[PDB]
């Protein structure tokens, strides 16, 4: 930078989506618990078609 | 079953029995073979007593121990895989997958050639005295008893010599404490309650806890959170 010769970084840049400087709850952590109730669901379904 | 199943000799039985004028030629004899007919009639597992022991398998077939009545269960030595009932029609028979078991008398007929099994099964525990012994439960202990009285009561009006009065009301006690005890040895305990539940709720349902020796059958199921 121009003014701040300590103003330096690498040639790595990104962003975490995070709220208020916590860890990321990604839509991915948001809809697993979701999906894991799903494949439970689904099993018990699978095997009262086998039944 | 709530309570314990504390032992205690077979003339406890003829202590009770002989109070009565008409059952007074009852002897240990009788009693052996009566108390036996009612302990197979009623076929409480509570009642036997749970042993293993590991036989070697010569080619399909194995010798079986002495006192064996029932069996549990039957699995390999080194893998612990649990055998099920042979459908199989030819087993050892060779023309020109799954294990699996039979058991016959002496013999039991497994699928396997050269291996050990290790055979979870029941029989009777026995007194000093080799003969049976029973339960002191007085649940028990009095259904036998009916047993034995409904039993001879039931020569003696064969023979005319009761009235079908006493014997009718012989039968009628007799049924009621026999399901009073089917009962009282059938219906779980609060530590086997708490096994029906885990197996009973599971959002993920185990449905292969026999090849596991029903080991964990009663285990609880736990769902992590997310």
């Amino acid at each position: 930078r121009l003014n701040n010769p300590s103003r330096c970084h690498f040639g790595i840049v990104g962003s975490i989506y995070n709220l208020n400087d916590s860890r990321p709850f990604s839509l991915v952590d948001m809809m697993k618990p979701y999906n894991y109730l799903y494949d439970a669901i689904h099993d018990r379904l699978n095997k009262a078609i086998a039944s | 079953m709530v309570n314990n199943i504390n032992w205690v000799k077979l003339p406890v039985i003829l202590d009770r029995l002989l109070r009565h004028p008409l059952l007074t030629d009852l002897n240990l004899e009788t009693a052996i073979q009566y108390t036996l007919d009612f302990i197979s009639a009623m076929g409480l597992p509570n009642v036997y007593v749970d042993k293993i022991e590991t036989i070697d398998i010569k080619e399909y077939r194995g010798e079986l121990p002495c006192d064996l009545i029932s069996i549990n269960q039957v699995r390999l030595h080194k893998n612990g895989i649990a055998l099920r009932a042979m459908t199989d029609n030819f087993n050892a028979y060779p023309t020109h997958g799954e294990p699996s078991f039979k058991t016959q008398g002496r013999v039991i007929f497994t699928s396997i050639k050269h291996e050990k099994v290790d055979i979870s099964y029941k029989a009777i525990m026995l007194d000093d005295e080799g003969l049976p012994l029973i339960p002191d439960n007085p649940i028990f202990l009095k259904t036998l008893e009916l047993y034995i009285k409904k039993e001879w009561f039931t020569i003696l009006f064969d023979m005319g010599k009761i009235s079908p009065a006493v014997l009718n009301n012989t039968q009628q006690e007799y049924a009621f404490k026999a399901g009073q005890c089917n009962n009282e040895f059938v219906i779980p305990s609060v530590s086997e309650m708490e096994a029906i539940t885990n197996m009973w709720n599971q959002l993920i349902p185990r449905v292969t806890e026999f090849r596991r020796g029903f080991k964990n059958l009663g285990d609880k199921e736990y769902i992590r959170v997310h």
